[PDB]
Parts: C-alpha cells; sequence; structure tokens
RNA sequence: AAGAUGAAAUAAUAAUAAUAAUUAUAAGACUAAUAUAUGUGAAAAUAUUAAUUAAAUAUUAACUGACAUUGAGGGAUUAAAACUAGAGUAGCGAAACGGAUUCGAUACCCGUGUAGUUCUAGUAGUAAACUAUGAAUACAAUUAUUUAUAAUAUAUAUAUAAAUAAUAAAUGAAAAUGAAAGUAUUCCACCUGAAGAGUACGUUAGCAAUAAUGAAACUCAAAACAAUAGACGGUUACAG
C-alpha cells in the first residue's frame, strides 16, 4: 500500500508512449522545436497525410521505387561533388 | 627480369597503405610514408608517381594512397607534417632495450622516433646541461595539457597555477610558456606519453 | 523418431528403399534405385496432398515427381527390360502406369479418389 | 556504400548557397537593444557599447560559389565513365 | 517427476540467480 | 473526495476547425493491482471547452490561422479566469492542422505567458493507422 | 597415385576442373614479390620510420652496383 | 523437437510473485514429461513491467513474471499444450518457437546462445566431460 | 568565454600541427563526425528488449539499414526478432 | 455550435446537450517502421507473429550412363471484375437518391449510401496477365558496385559465381539492346495494308455475364514505327 505509491511513479514512467518532451522552463520554445524533431524523425506528418486518402498498391509501390531511386541519386550526388570540391582543393 | 627492377623500384619500395589520408581520430603515429621531390623536379611537377601532381602544388612533401584510381586523380594530400615533429623530438633531447638483442606486429620499443640511448647529457658553453627546457602552449583549463614541440603532455605543477591562466581562461592557448620535460615513455599503441613542468 | 520430424522419417524410408532395391553396396543412381526413392517422396507427398487439397504449389510438385518417376522408369524399359518389369512389379505400378501419357487432371482425383 | 550516377547531361548544383557573413553594424545593433532591454534605456552599464555603434555605422550605416564551374570542368574527368 | 519438482524450487522457491536484464 | 493531481490542455487540429480541451486529473485517496490499475490511469473530467466557432468565426473562417490563435488566447484567458493555474498543467496535441502552429505560437508568446510557467511536459497523441480501415479515394480536382 | 588431405583418392575430375580458363590467360597477371610483405611488416614495427621523407625520383636504375 | 517456450505468468499476490509461475512450470513440465518429452532448462526470468497495459480476459495486466522453458517434444504435444497455455487465465502470454537440431543435437536457450554459450554442456562448463 | 563546439581539444599523447589550432580543423572534424556487427546471430536476440531496443526509434520504428548499417543477412534477421518480440508480448 | 468545400448546401449533425476530450464495451476488415519485392514462386502472386507438413541453395564424395531439349493436342494454376449457395457487413463504395457547379451537369466536388470488397464451398479462365522481349544449349571484350561462397593472413583493393549499372564489338529503321534485341544450333507459338472486325453467323463450355474458334462482301491509297526541325502547352527552372 506504501511501497505501492512508492513505485506509481516508476510503473507510470515506464509506459512512455516516445513521442514526449519536459519542458524546459527558461526557454519553453526549445522543447516544442524538440518536439517537433521527433515528429519530423519518425515521418508522423507525412504519415498522417497518407492516411488521409487511399492509394492503390500500384501506385504505391511505383511511388515507393521513384522515392527510393531519388535519394540513391542524391547520395550519388553529393559523392560526385564531394570529389569535385577535393579535386579543386588539390587543383585538378 | 622487368619483374625483379619493378619489384626493386622505389614505386614498390613504398609498402601498401590504404588508411584514410584525412583522418579525424586521435593521432599517435605516422600512418602515410612522406614522399619527397627535389625543387628541381618540383618545377617540372615529377614526383616519381605515375602521373604529374598538379602544379597549385607548392610543397615539397605529399602523402599518397593511389597512384592512379577510377576517377583519373592521384589520391594525395600535399602534407609532411609528421617529420618535423620526430626532428623537433631531436631538438627536446629527452631520451625514451628492444634494439639490443611468426611475424609480430606490435610497435618494437620506440618505432623509429628516437634511436638515443638514455644516458648522455648536454654540455653548452654556460655548462653541462642538467635540465632541458623548451617552451610550449598550455591548451585547457582543466592534469593540465600542454603542447610542446609536436607532441601532447599532461604538464606537472608546482604549487598553484599562475594567475594569468585565470584571467585568461580558455584564450590559455594564445600564450607561450616554458616547460621542462620530466620524462618520456611509450605506451604499447604508441602514443608519448612525456611528462614536463611549467617553469 | 515419434518425437522428431517427418523428414527424418521420410529419410530413414528413402535409406531402407535405396538398400532394397540397391544392386552393389553404394548403389544410388541406378534406374531403380532412383524410382524407389521417387516412390517414397511421392507417397509422402501423395499424403500431404491428402491433407491439404488446396496447395497447388505442393500438387504440382507432385505431379513432376510423378512424371520423373515415370521417365526414368520408360528409360529403364528401354535399358533392362527384366529390371524394368522386376521394379515396376516390387513398385506396386505396372507396364500401363508408366508408358501412359498421365497428367494429375482432376479425371484422375474423381475416378481413383485421391481424396 | 558507394552509389554511382549514370552518365549525366551535366553536374550542375540549381541553387548553391553561400556564406554571406552578417554586417558588424547590425549585431552591434541588436546587442546595444538588447543592452538597453535588460539595464535599460540610457543605462551606465552598457553606454561604452553605444561608442562603438556610433563609430561602426558614423561612415556608413551597413558599412560567388564557383562550385557548378568546377564541377562542369572536372566532370568529364572525375565521371569515370567507359572508354570509346 | 522428481527431477521436476527439485529444478522447478531451485530455480523459483530458491533464490537464485535470475536472468533479468539491468 | 476529489484532488487534482495536474491538468491537461488538449488541442485537435483539423482540416477545418481547431478544438481545445481543458480538464483535471481528479484523484481518490483511499487488491494491490486495482490500486495500481487505478493509479496509472487516472480519471479524467472536462473544465473548459473551445472551438473556433465560439470565438465568433464561421465556416471556413474557423480553421484560418487567426481563429486558432484567438482561441488558444481565450483558452489561456479563461483558464487564468477560473483559477486553474494552481496544478501544473500537461500539453497534448493531437494533429498537424494549420491552427497547431497558432496555438504553440500563442502558447509561448504573451498570450499564454501565464500558462506557460505551469506546463510541465508536451506530448503528441496523433492517431495512426498501423494498417486498417480503407481511407476515402482521392478527389480528381 | 595416393590419398589427399583429407584421406581421399582423386578419382574423377571436380566441378572447376572441368571449366575452360581462357580468361586466366588472356588477364595481366597480378604481379606479387615477398619484399613488399616484410616492408608492410617493417613500417608496422616502426611506424616514425615512415615520417622519413623519401624520393620516388628513380635518378638510374641500371647504375646500381650493390 | 526442442521447443523454446517463453510464457509471461500474471502477478496477482504481492508478497510471493514467484508461486503462480511455479505452479505454471510444475504443470507444463509434468505434460511433457508425462507424453514421453523431455525438459531440458527452467530459465526463470525475473519480473518485468509489461510494454502496454495488456489484457486478457477481463483483467488488465501492468507486469509479469517472465520465465522461459526449453523442452524436447513432438508437435502434437507441443500444440496441446499452446492450446492449455492460451485458455489458462495465468498465461498473459505464450510463445513456442522452434529450436533446430538438424547440425547439434545439444543446443542452449536464446538468452544463453546470445550470450556466447551454445550448448547447455558449455552452460556447465567442460571438465572431465572427455569421458 | 569560448564556446566548447569553437574549441578544439587535443587529446593526451596524440601528435598534432599547427593546423590543429585552427578553425579549419574543427570544421574538417565535424564534417567526417554493436554487438549484432559482431558476427552474432540477432534472431537469437528475440527475448532481449533491451539489445533491440537499441536499433528502434523513441517510438519503436525499425532503424533502417542506411542508420543501422548492418548486413543485409543482419538487417533481416534484426527485423524479424523486432518483430517476434513485438508479438510474443516483450517490447 | 459542429461537419464539408474553391466557396457552400444538402429530405435523415446538434438544445432529445451535439463536435471535441476521458474511459468502458462489441464489430468486422487491414497489417506502420524494417523495405529494397532485396528475395521466394512456373505465372498469377507474396513482407504482422508462432507452429505442422511440402518444395526450393552451393560444394564435396559415391552411383546411373544420354535417361536430354522443346513441345501440336491435352492437363493444371491463373489479378480485378462477375455469378451461384450460405454466413459477414467496421470502413470504402458501382447503381440509386439528393446538395453544389454550369448556358446545360446527364460529370468532375459534397451527403446518405445498395451490390461488391471479407470468409467458407463452387462456376468462369479473361488483364497494358508487360521485360509490350517463348524455352534450351555453345561462345562472346571491359569497368564499377553489391549479392553468395571458397580460401589466405581488418589485410590480401583476395579468387569463383549470380544480380545490377554503364559500355566495346556486333546488331538495328532508329530509339536502343548489350551477355541478348550479338555470333550460332534445336523446337514451339504468332504475323502478311487500314477499316469492316475480334464484328456477324455457326459450333463448343458455363447458372448467366460471357469465354474459345472466327470470316466474307463493300470502301480507300492509304496506314504505322523511329528520329529531325518547328509551332503549341491552363509546361518546369534560371536570370534579367
Ligand atoms: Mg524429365
Ligand atoms: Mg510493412
Ligand atoms: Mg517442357
Ligand atoms: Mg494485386
Ligand atoms: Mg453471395
Ligand atoms: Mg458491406
Ligand atoms: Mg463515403
Ligand atoms: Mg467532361
Ligand atoms: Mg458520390
Ligand atoms: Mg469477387
Ligand atoms: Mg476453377
Ligand atoms: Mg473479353
Ligand atoms: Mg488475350
Ligand atoms: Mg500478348
Ligand atoms: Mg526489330
Ligand atoms: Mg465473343
Amino acid at each position: 500500500a506504501e511501497i505501492a505509491r512508492s513505485s506509481v511513479e516508476n510503473a507510470q514512467m515506464r509506459f512512455n508512449s516516445g513521442k514526449s518532451i519536459i519542458v524546459n522552463k527558461n526557454n519553453p520554445a526549445e522543447s516544442f522545436k524538440r518536439l517537433n524533431r521527433i515528429m519530423f524523425e519518425n515521418n508522423i506528418p507525412g504519415d498522417k497525410r497518407s492516411q488521409r486518402f487511399y492509394m492503390k498498391p500500384g501506385k504505391v509501390a511505383e511511388l515507393k521505387r521513384s522515392q527510393r531511386h531519388r535519394k540513391e541519386f542524391m547520395m550519388g550526388f553529393k559523392r560526385l561533388i564531394e570529389i569535385v570540391k577535393d579535386a579543386k582543393r588539390k587543383g585538378y | 627480369t622487368l619483374a625483379e627492377l619493378l619489384g626493386r623500384s622505389r614505386i614498390a619500395q613504398v609498402a601498401n597503405n590504404h588508411k584514410p589520408l584525412t583522418y579525424t581520430g586521435k593521432k599517435f603515429h605516422p600512418t602515410h610514408q612522406i614522399i619527397e621531390t627535389k625543387p628541381s623536379t618540383l618545377y617540372r611537377q615529377e614526383w616519381g608517381l605515375k602521373s604529374a601532381i598538379p602544379s597549385k602544388i607548392k610543397s615539397r612533401y605529399l602523402v599518397y594512397n593511389d597512384l592512379d584510381t577510377l576517377e583519373r586523380i592521384t589520391t594525395f594530400e600535399p602534407r609532411g607534417g609528421t617529420q618535423w615533429n620526430r626532428l623537433r623530438f631531436q631538438e627536446m633531447g629527452v631520451p625514451i632495450n628492444p634494439f639490443f638483442k611468426k611475424f609480430n606486429t606490435e610497435i618494437i620499443g620506440t618505432g623509429g622516433l628516437s634511436y638515443s640511448l638514455p644516458g648522455k647529457l648536454k654540455n653548452s658553453p654556460n655548462g653541462v646541461i642538467q635540465r632541458t627546457v623548451v617552451p610550449g602552449r598550455i591548451l585547457n583549463v582543466v592534469k593540465w595539457l600542454a603542447a610542446i614541440g609536436g607532441f601532447v603532455a599532461d604538464v606537472v605543477f608546482f604549487q598553484s597555477p599562475p594567475s594569468s591562466f585565470n584571467s585568461m581562461g580558455d584564450f590559455i592557448r594564445m600564450k607561450t610558456f616554458l616547460f621542462e620535460i620530466l620524462e618520456a615513455s611509450m605506451e604499447k599503441n604508441g602514443s608519448v606519453s612525456m611528462h614536463a613542468r611549467l617553469l | 523418431m515419434r518425437n522428431s520430424e517427418n523428414k527424418n522419417a521420410i529419410k530413414m524410408a528413402v535409406e531402407l528403399a535405396r538398400k532394397e532395391f540397391e544392386r552393389f553396396p553404394g548403389d544410388t543412381g541406378s534406374s531403380e534405385v532412383q524410382a524407389a526413392c521417387m516412390t517414397v517422396r511421392i507417397q509422402n507427398m501423395a499424403n500431404h496432398i491428402k491433407e491439404h487439397r488446396k496447395d497447388f504449389a505442393n500438387t504440382r510438385n507432385l505431379r513432376i515427381l510423378v512424371q520423373q518417376r515415370q521417365a526414368i522408369l520408360r528409360y529403364l524399359k528401354r535399358d533392362n527390360p527384366e529390371k524394368y518389369y522386376w521394379t515396376i512389379q516390387k513398385l506396386g505400378l505396372n507396364d500401363a502406369a508408366i508408358t501412359d501419357e498421365f497428367n494429375m487432371d482432376r479425371r484422375y482425383m474423381q475416378d481413383y479418389e485421391f481424396f | 556504400p558507394v552509389y554511382r550516377l549514370p552518365p549525366l547531361p551535366r553536374l550542375k548544383v540549381k541553387k548553391p548557397i553561400i556564406r554571406q557573413e552578417a554586417n558588424k553594424c547590425l549585431v552591434l545593433m541588436s546587442n546595444l537593444l538588447q543592452c538597453w532591454s535588460s539595464y535599460g534605456h540610457m543605462s551606465p552599464k552598457c553606454a561604452g557599447l553605444v561608442t562603438e555603434l556610433k563609430s561602426c555605422t558614423s561612415e556608413s550605416a551597413l558599412g560567388k560559389s564557383n562550385i557548378n564551374y568546377h564541377a562542369a570542368r572536372l566532370y568529364d574527368r572525375i565521371n569515370g565513365k567507359p572508354h570509346d | 517427476e522428481s527431477q521436476l519438482l527439485k529444478k522447478i524450487d531451485k530455480v523459483f522457491n530458491d533464490e537464485t540467480e535470475e536472468f533479468t536484464d539491468a | 473526495k476529489e484532488e487534482v493531481v495536474k491538468y491537461i490542455l488538449h488541442g485537435k487540429f483539423t482540416k477545418n476547425n481547431t478544438h481545445l480541451t481543458f480538464s483535471s486529473v481528479v484523484e481518490d485517496k483511499n487488491t494491490y493491482n486495482d490500486t495500481m490499475l487505478y493509479y496509472l490511469n487516472l480519471p479524467q473530467k472536462v473544465k473548459i471547452s473551445l472551438s473556433t466557432g465560439c470565438l465568433g468565426f464561421r465556416k471556413a473562417a474557423r480553421g484560418e490561422y487567426e481563429a486558432a490563435f484567438q482561441t488558444s488566447g481565450r483558452m489561456f484567458e479563461l483558464i487564468k479566469e477560473k483559477n486553474m493555474l494552481n496544478k501544473d498543467i500537461e500539453v497534448v496535441m493531437d494533429d498537424f492542422g494549420k491552427g497547431r502552429a497558432a496555438f504553440i505560437s500563442a502558447l509561448v508568446g504573451k498570450e499564454g505567458a501565464s500558462v506557460v510557467k505551469k506546463v510541465v511536459k508536451i506530448s503528441d497523441a496523433t492517431k495512426l493507422k498501423f494498417g486498417g480501415v480503407r481511407s476515402p479515394k482521392m478527389r480528381r480536382l | 597415385p595416393h590419398a589427399n588431405n583429407k584421406g581421399l583418392y582423386k578419382t574423377r575430375p571436380n566441378s572447376s576442373d572441368k571449366r575452360v580458363g581462357v580468361k586466366r590467360l588472356y588477364r595481366p597477371p597480378k604481379l606479387t614479390y615477398v619484399e613488399d610483405r616484410l616492408r608492410s611488416l617493417f613500417y608496422k614495427q616502426h611506424p616514425w620510420e615512415l615520417s622519413r621523407p623519401k624520393i620516388l625520383v628513380e635518378n638510374e636504375i641500371g647504375d646500381e652496383n650493390y | 523437437m526442442l521447443y523454446e517456450l517463453i510464457g509471461l505468468v500474471r502477478i496477482t499476490n504481492s508478497n510471493a510473485p514467484k508461486l503462480e509461475a511455479k505452479e505454471l512450470s510444475s504443470t507444463i513440465g509434468k505434460l511433457i514429461i508425462q507424453n514421453r518429452g523431455v525438459v531440458r532448462d527452467i530459465v526463470p526470468m525475473g519480473i518485468r513491467y509489461l510494454p502496454k497495459i495488456m489484457k486478457k480476459d477481463q483483467e488488465k495486466h501492468f507486469r509479469a513474471y517472465h520465465f522461459l522453458m526449453l523442452f524436447d517434444s513432438s508437435a502434437a504435444v507441443q500444440s496441446e499444450i499452446l492450446r492449455t497455455l492460451k485458455k489458462d487465465p495465468r498465461v498473459i502470454r505464450s510463445s513456442i518457437v522452434k529450436v533446430d537440431l538438424d547440425k547439434q543435437l545439444d543446443r542452449a536457450s536464446s538468452l544463453h546462445r546470445s550470450l556466447g554459450k551454445k550448448s547447455i554442456l558449455e552452460l556447465v562448463n567442460e571438465d572431465y566431460q572427455s569421458i | 568565454k569560448i564556446d566548447q563546439s569553437l574549441s578544439k581539444k587535443l587529446p593526451k599523447g596524440t601528435i598534432y600541427d599547427p593546423f590543429d589550432f585552427s578553425m579549419g580543423r574543427i570544421h574538417l572534424d565535424r564534417k567526417y563526425q554493436d554487438i549484432m556487427k559482431s558476427g552474432a546471430n540477432p534472431l537469437e536476440f528475440y527475448a532481449r528488449p533491451r539489445i533491440l531496443s537499441r536499433y528502434v526509434t523513441s517510438t519503436g520504428r525499425i532503424q533502417h539499414r542506411d542508420i543501422t548499417g548492418l548486413s543485409a543477412k543482419n538487417q533481416r534477421r534484426l527485423s524479424k526478432a523486432i518483430r517476434r518480440c513485438q508479438a510474443i508480448g516483450l517490447m
């Protein structure tokens, strides 16, 4: 009954949603920025618009392939730009 | 035959090394061989490598990984810093024996940093050099660490830090100090742990 | 063996059939031995199809295995007719079952009451 | 892992981003405004800073990316296309 | 059965070392 | 006995409107497992409920930025008016509507400057489908 | 005519033996030298020897009399 | 066949949490041995708060005594054990996974195998085990 | 005083060059800023919620192979083990 | 007051206390991250978890000794829609009923929403069922990644295979293909101008919708593919 109330706080903190921040008293806006960072890292905003309407599985696969290809192309372009900058530094 | 000469050619003499040229981790010893070119060959961009190094490079020392690559560039860096550190150690005079009487990869004693022997002292026109003094820079407000002649050491103090330290704070590295190297030892991984005293 | 997988039991049965049909020790590729091993695996697959009648992939596999046994036994007939008749008699089959065109069509499954 | 792009018509950044340095006058003005916000307007504490501003803006109130060029110049060398 | 009772008593009734991840 | 462990301010920011709700978490001091189950999940009672229409905005004006901003300001003023700043507050935001930023600005700004001193945690309660009911078809506009 | 390390006599060719190796003939052979190993050992045992500068300009190779 | 069972037993008596896990382990082991089975190991995992407030029947559970049982047995009685577990109010959650014995006859549990002890012989160590 | 990110700390016993006491060194260091990569089987880690939780986000979303850096084999085993942990009541 | 929209309004949102919030019940359907359909499968398909059974990998050893390739007819499986019986019916949603927009709305937008989507037992056997590219065999110059094995001591930028990307030769009307659209061999299916026309008639099968097979007359000098230069776009971005 007393150890009960001792353990209530630990038990309640255990069941964390994972989408939460303890506000910084000095700068409350910083905590909201951290929350928005969590939201964008979890793709929650894009996901919600994804579930809003229905998309045929073929179109979903087409979009997924396109997005993956664009991501890979961006990685390759960044690598090429790095090579360009290094060559410029060395005088090539 | 051609194979023998290629085996004995200076390009072959450089051991295979493929470590990252731009390394941001802890640096304890050289990782790339320094390639030197004479001024006459520098004028013509000849470094003894496969291809001509760009004329933008004015330094006479570089460290390289690939003679040639798919990008048609020589993978190099125009840096010859490490030798100076080694040479600067020779100016300190502090000595650091495996050099006296299946393959093991451990660093053998001092791996070419210093081949001196402990039992010698320096004569000077003033007289016998009892203790060697070199200038350095105290880096941070912490023991306290100092950049002394190419190596980072932990400085052993003598009573209290000078008040200049407290006044300057994080701008401490701007001012030079004079240290005396108490001792130099080599750790297993190749780090050179030196203990010095701020005079 | 009662606590083990069915694959182990079929392995033991295949070993027994091979050693019962082998011409000499170590003989595993003779047409009779191949036919016997195929027969054991075919019986196992037939039991599986009997308990799973909507598994069309394994029904196709069973059909292909039966046709493979037919082909190897037809070769044995063309090569060693005496051993061919001995093998088909031992396995419970006749000449017509081997030589005639066979597909596991719905007509077969209805006529022979596979399910 | 390494990703290799196909033979491309060009190698160019759509919007090269340049590091313009914020004007000294603007940041000095901001510091003065924060000074008068905390200590108060015409406060004795930060009045010295005012002097700096009075000089820094006295003459005038306020007192480039070559990536595309080098990329276009170097692309034929570094793209790693097959011979012909 | 005897070994079952013995081991169960050991693991649970006895305060043996338990595989609980810290 | 009904003591209030904390308060909870929830905001549902949909496309066409924003709904702000203030509530209190009541508690009753009095089997071990049932006491736990009560403790982890406390009862919740609504105290203040507002929508942009309550502020006078009509039709499409309900979903506009100013509507949400003024609704948040009126909300905070109302919690101050009924004197419910005595215990700490928990801010929950449901959806990424256009009034979510208005709520954030009103809260962190001068309008909610009194309320922000008592908030302790900000959480998200956005509801997502891992996989479920079919969504409406796309609108061919 | 004898058994291999596993204890098996070679009686028939294996799969790798029954593949035509013309590409092996027409590839440029990789050149390997024993020194390349010891060198890698030496500069591993004495990393600071690397710091000593090296000149790769050959002078005259044929003139060496050592 | 080797089967690893991971049971999440409910804790109702706050003073003796291990009692219900003991009764469940006794029942399952008795079933396994009396139906021509073997109980290779019983690893007593500790008390842990459940990730969520999981619900079985009408009771809502927030914590559970986790436990593991590695046992060699046949498929039919394995399914029977699963059926008994699912309908038992005491077992909040249950899961039985095959541990393959194609290569090595003796294998440890997932926990010890993850630690690095592949076999139970390594668990009990090896001295005078070359006899 | 100097913000810590604006200062470069040479560790003890490390060699350095004059370039190290420069903002360029700090920028370069910024630019170039476990068990499952050790030859282990992630499927064996299916009753181990902590080690699995190392490889998920705060919300529990499995991290991409670009983030984890695991091999495709071990990435697939990790995903399978995480989903199994979710199913069996753990995690 | 809520709900929706470009803005609105709807015979059945709310003062019978609605929307929103917190709980507690029942219902079905579906499966977020991982994720690349990488892979597996003959294709159709298939990624929430566990189990039972079946099948699928490489190397080595032993064995058979051409037992192989393709395959008319035939057989089996075959998305979505559809139908026949039962149950199910939370969302979505043909048709229908209304509200908007419009010169008109028979449409796009909005509301209620029947069949259907779901499960079981069947019928049917059609898709841009696509890689618009049938299967098998021998050969064919490179590079880069991975992917999977085999080693040797992270290092051999290690070797052997397959996937992917860009190519050489070759081929092609070109686009382009690139280890096949190349060099050759074997077998099968298909085509002979556009329209009439996959239409009519007949026949076969299905409960039916329909599916398969499938013309002819008449009309015409047309018809189509690739690429080129323009114009144009309620086509993008960059500058001025
Ligand atoms: Mg055949
Ligand atoms: Mg998924
Ligand atoms: Mg065929
Ligand atoms: Mg589909
Ligand atoms: Mg029906
Ligand atoms: Mg329905
Ligand atoms: Mg609808
Ligand atoms: Mg129209
Ligand atoms: Mg409609
Ligand atoms: Mg249907
Ligand atoms: Mg059918
Ligand atoms: Mg049709
Ligand atoms: Mg067709
Ligand atoms: Mg076709
Ligand atoms: Mg053609
Ligand atoms: Mg027809």
